[PDB]
């Protein structure tokens, strides 16, 4: 009777992670959802290699909205270039609330539990990856009996500490008395790296090519008229300082905003600019001549 | 069947997705994968989105023999629909390493699909190249003005990238390199520099064995390399003009702004030069206290 | 082992050559402990009410701390006392604890079979990790002095090695394996590098990362070509984190003391794409020029941190440059206080253990002050680092030998007190509890002896297996053999009385 | 020709600054007066 429950971690590749964020984006604020095809390997690997939607839905998450019906057909459409696997769970998106699971996202859950153990959801946020962070949490249903008998300690066995949350209220709520969350990775290739990086072409037509100097001249233009703002700036604040506690000396002679440090900035960062101008034009005279 | 053609944008999603798709179905080892690719067509940059595999059979001695299941496809079709209703068919990538001359067969049997002239996009699996590692192609049916008949044959267009808010922020997501082949500091430019040079360095040197060819390995005039050859003839630089006097009258403007900012840096380095030396005049005294 | 042979026909008295295994000298050592150990029994039942073994982190903690404290003598007041408690975990934390009585009853070799015998095969089948805990428990009893040993374990071993295993098989060849690795250190068995190579071959989640573990512990110091060829290559073929990581620290152990010969694995190491390889390159270089501060090894260590960017590698790199400077420990709070000052987690974390390492033997009041702060930061992995690695620095000194040494103490106090701070935080003090009283304050760190100058097996291997706890919490149980015995004993030298 | 000089004549004031700077510095931080 029974199957132990433990930390485990949720790698979800480059390649499954992106066809996520680019669907969940396009149909938002509808939910989409779909099933995750993978592999489950050794206890501690949820391994998701790739993914694919199930039809669109109105009514949301549900097992209405799934089927095992529109699973068949697109499986067997897989079957045929065999690149066919085992379904390791599913995934769904909010439209625009943090990660946690309803009570009918659980009872999705429970459907599925019964036929792999480690059976995982996650949920998508492609509407808070408009930031520089992807925002997918997974989460897993703990059984009935073993959430009265105080098994939460049971399910911080096999990591070291890696426990961060991103949300609580919500999230903190469901994961009392329901579920137990699991962390995210992110698998890549090197290959993958290089893909990721480039969005340009100009790496080897960055010395060849540069702005043209009428936009130069604008930003030149701007930043001596700057410095010259943040010189008074900064002469108003060394009448004194040599009266202790810096602070006090940054109110009251105004070195608010430390104009002392904000001159430095404007002097590198249009000190670069310059340089770049130079390593282009230096490079068209010698290599061309 | 659009000629509506200029470019090809690639999302980063496709690139990988066609590496893992070559080796999941495991016709490799100078066996080929070709799967079908997806996306929007009927637009001068053509915007590729997805893709994925078909089932494909390669014989290895005859690369003018080979397998395609017609059926499948339009099996596949109604689930791209499903992930995004506007993703419709628009080619077939090939794995590289680069264009082969099987390839116009089995360009032919897929035109009964596309509503725009199948795309080659070739995905290089090595990662090879000197920009993004893929090349593409289409193929255009057009005479020739040398005497022979009407040819179908693959002209390139560039490779680029476009991508999605979601893809873009994915893809900082996943990687942590701070990259040398985009800016960034001074000295991440700086090998943005040198690579260039050497990259006009690299290319130029590969015309000179291609004019070199024509009349010593025998490869045909081809006239539509050689007229733009002409044309950067006639735009190249000159000597001794009012114009390239200018450029010096420029340098010594913009540099002498730098001279300024630089002595400008130095101000503000000898006040910290005088404040530390403020808390060593401090410091004095707590130590004669002792 | 080879010098003993020698004597035997050169001709000598059976009395020396009895000495030279070091049986007696076993014997010896026991009974000071015997004698003058102080323990602090109000101090076992304040853990045992701070930290719950219905929470299986909570009774990690404990489980290792008491054991720590009552090291070095067969004493079964640990048992009695919390006789209720220790059954309440289950999973590797109830693995954890049946391998902290082989920390108490560490040596009394007459006696080793006879208090481990109620958990041993052959009249435990309730629980798998019993069976299988009891089995590393009492590799550590007869670590080093296990010859004998060595064949009723491999009886065991290959049985396991022709399966695949069930789960109660994998949980019980698991402890097997980290076992016979202690019984058999230093042998120089191929016979055992055989028998753990069947293990490997099979492919097994947890007992395949321990077999890994238990060849590395048997050949050290070989530089053998063969167990090192074969080890690397399966880290590539498994996807396995657990199995890949076994392989890279082992790894480490077995080129242990050539220093420049190891050269071409680490090339190899470092060289590889993958993370874990250059976490385990960090730790080849570390027991390669162990106890020799020379100027490369050190060089290549200090680069590897700063420029990677994976998490475990920043922090192998920084705990490897402690070995390499055991030589001048006391350069090693100027050259770390720069690593510290990075406030990044994971590299602060090894900081605190390059401290604790490399410092483990008399007081500095710098060494301190520099952890200190590193006990309050936020992030709560420093926390624990810092505090293990004050216990491991002031093993054994009085309060009028350096005052430091109470304040510190209630400072670990404090934090298990608290129940309003994290549980990361007082797992670290908790832990840092036992080593700080271990022995019951009779034995320190020897990690280079001054009874020759000369530097000391045992203490850089149980060390560097100690560094694993944080991703294995068995393996804590190692640092028993860094705590070599501190006193003078006398002998009268006509019968050895 | 000439904006060159200047610019080469500030790096070198920059550097005697650094070196001048944390010398007596270190001497004080170093020096009990605590």
């Amino acid at each position: 009777t029974g199957r132990d429950d433990t930390k485990e971690t949720v790698y979800i590749s480059s390649i499954a992670l992106l066809k996520m964020l680019k669907h969940g984006r396009a149909g938002v604020p509808m939910e989409v959802m779909g099933l995750m095809l993978g592999e489950f390997v050794d206890d501690y690997t949820v391994n998701v290699v790739d993914v694919f939607a199930m039809p669109q839905s109105g009514t949301g998450v549900s097992v209405e909205a799934v089927d095992d019906v529109f699973q068949a057909k697109m499986m067997d459409m897989l079957k045929q270039t065999g690149r066919d696997q085992m379904v390791v769970g599913w995934y769904h998106s909010h439209p625009g609330f943090g990660c946690w699971l309803s009570s009918v996202d659980v009872n999705t859950q429970k459907s599925f539990e019964q036929l792999n153990s480690r059976a995982v959801a996650v949920v998508v946020d492609p509407i808070q990856s408009v930031k520089g962070k992807v925002v997918i949490d997974a989460f897993r249903l703990i059984d009935t009996g073993a959430l009265i008998n105080n098994l939460e300690p049971r399910q911080t066995t096999s990591n070291t500490g890696l426990l961060n949350k991103a949300n609580i209220q919500a999230l903190i709520h469901g994961l009392n008395r329901h579920y137990y969350s699991l962390n995210i990775d992110y698998h890549k290739t090197a290959k993958e790296t290089k893909m990721l990086m480039n969005l340009h072409k100009e790496q080897w037509q960055s010395g060849l090519k540069m702005y043209d100097y009428e936009e130069k001249e604008e930003s030149n233009l701007a930043a001596t008229k700057s410095m010259v703002k943040i010189a008074e700036q900064y002469s108003k604040r060394i009448e004194e300082e040599k009266e202790l506690t810096e602070e006090e000396l940054k109110t009251r002679y105004v070195g608010r905003q430390d104009p002392k440090k904000h001159l430095s900035e404007t002097a590198d960062e249009t000190l670069e600019n310059n340089i770049v101008s130079v390593l282009t034009a230096g490079v068209n005279s010698v290599a061309i001549k | 069947m659009s000629l509506q053609h200029e470019k090809v944008t690639i999302a980063p999603l496709v690139l990988l997705s066609a590496l893992d798709h070559y080796e999941r179905t495991q016709t490799k080892e100078n066996k080929r994968c070709v799967g079908v690719i997806l996306g929007d067509a009927n637009s001068s940059t053509i915007r590729v989105t997805n893709s994925f595999a078909l089932p494909f059979e390669e014989d290895e001695k005859n690369s003018d023999v080979w397998f395609l299941d017609h059926n499948y496809i339009e099996n596949m079709n109604e689930m791209c629909k499903k992930i995004n209703a506007k993703e419709k068919l628009i080619g077939w990538y090939h794995s590289g390493p680069k264009l082969r001359a099987s390839d116009l067969k089995i360009n032919e049997l897929f035109k009964k699909y596309t509503q725009n002239n199948p795309l080659l996009l070739i995905v290089d699996v090595k990662q090879q190249g000197v920009g993004l590692p893929t090349d593409a192609y289409v193929a255009i049916e057009q005479v020739k003005d040398d005497g022979t008949s009407t040819e179908k044959t693959f002209l390139h267009l560039p490779c680029t990238i476009e991508a999605e808010e979601a893809e873009e922020i994915g893809v900082e997501h996943l990687l942590r390199d701070v990259r040398d082949q985009a800016a960034g500091g001074l000295s991440i430019r700086l090998t943005n520099q040198l690579k260039s040079l050497k990259g006009l360095q690299s290319k130029l040197k590969d015309v000179v064995e291609y004019l070199d060819k024509v009349i010593n390995k025998e490869l045909p005039i081809n006239h539509t390399i050689l007229g733009k050859l002409q044309d950067v003839f006639n735009l190249l630089p000159n000597l001794g003009t009012p114009d390239d006097d200018e450029i010096d009258v420029e340098n010594h403007d913009r540099i002498n702004i730098s001279n300024n900012l630089q002595k400008a840096l130095t101000v503000k380095t000898n006040d910290e030069l005088m404040v530390i030396y403020i808390s060593n005049l401090v410091r004095s005294i707590i130590a004669f206290d002792d | 082992e080879i010098l003993v042979t020698e004597l035997t026909a050169q001709g000598y008295d059976p009395a020396l050559l009895n000495i030279l295994s070091g049986l007696p000298t076993c014997d010896y050592y026991n009974t000071f402990l015997l004698n003058n150990k102080n323990i602090d029994i109000g101090l076992l039942n304040k853990s045992k009410s701070s930290l719950d073994g219905k929470f299986s982190l909570f009774h990690t903690a404990v489980s290792v701390a008491n054991g720590f404290m009552h090291a070095g003598t067969t004493d079964n007041s640990f048992i009695k006392a919390n006789l209720p408690w220790l059954g309440k975990a289950q999973n590797w934390a109830k693995f954890t604890a049946t391998a902290s009585l082989g920390v108490i009853h560490k040596g009394n070799l007459l006696e080793g079979k006879k208090v481990m015998a109620p958990y041993l095969p052959g009249s435990r089948a309730s629980s798998r990790f019993i069976k299988g805990g009891s089995l590393y428990g009492l590799g550590l009893i007869y670590a080093g002095f296990g010859r004998d040993t060595t064949d009723y374990l491999k009886n065991i071993i290959v049985e396991n090695s022709g399966t695949s295993g069930d789960e109660d098989v994998d949980v019980l060849l698991h402890g097997a394996s980290l076992g016979i690795g202690l019984a058999a250190m230093g042998s120089a068995n191929i016979e055992v590098y055989e028998a753990l190579k069947e293990v490997l071959y099979n492919d097994s989640a947890t007992s395949g990362e321990a077999a890994a573990l238990g060849m590395g512990l048997c050949m050290l110091g070989t530089g053998k070509p063969e167990a090192i060829h074969d080890m690397f290559t399966y880290s590539q073929e498994t996807q396995h984190g657990n199995i890949t990581r076994g392989l890279a620290v082992g790894l480490a152990l077995i080129n242990y003391g050539r220093q420049e010969l190891a050269d071409d694995l680490i090339t190899k190491m470092l060289a590889s794409d993958e993370s874990l390889l250059r976490y385990g390159g960090a730790f080849t270089i570390a027991l390669a020029y162990a106890g020799t501060g020379n100027n490369s090894a050190v060089k290549r260590l200090l680069h590897v941190a700063v420029s990677d960017s994976n998490d475990d590698v920043r922090r192998a790199a920084v705990i490897a440059l402690g070995f390499v400077l055991l030589r001048d420990y006391t350069t090693v709070p100027r050259i770390v206080q720069l690593l510290s000052k990075s406030h990044n987690a994971h590299v602060r974390c090894g900081t605190a253990f390059a401290l604790g390492i490399a410092c483990a033997g008399k007081g500095l009041q710098s060494a301190i002050d520099v952890l200190d702060p590193l006990t309050k930061d936020p992030v709560d992995f420093v926390r624990q680092a810092a505090m293990i690695a004050l216990s491991m620095i002031l093993i054994q000194q009085t309060e009028k030998l350096n005052p430091q040494v109470a304040d510190i103490n209630k400072n670990f106090l404090s934090v298990i007190t608290n129940k309003h701070q994290e549980g990361l935080a007082k797992f670290g003090a908790c832990v840092a509890q036992g080593i700080m009283n271990a022995g019951g304050r009779n034995v320190t760190i020897q990690l280079e002896n001054a009874d020759t100058g000369t530097l000391d097996t045992k203490s850089v291997v149980g060390l560097v297996m100690f560094s694993q706890f944080w991703y294995w919490f068995p393996l804590a149980h190692f640092l028993s053999l860094s705590f070599t015995p501190t006193t003078v004993i006398g002998i009268r030298g006509s019968d050895q009385a | 020709q000439v904006f060159d000089e200047r610019i080469k004549f500030a790096n070198q004031l920059h550097d005697e600054y650094l070196v001048s700077m944390r010398y007596p510095e270190d001497k004080k931080t170093q020096q009990n007066e605590k």
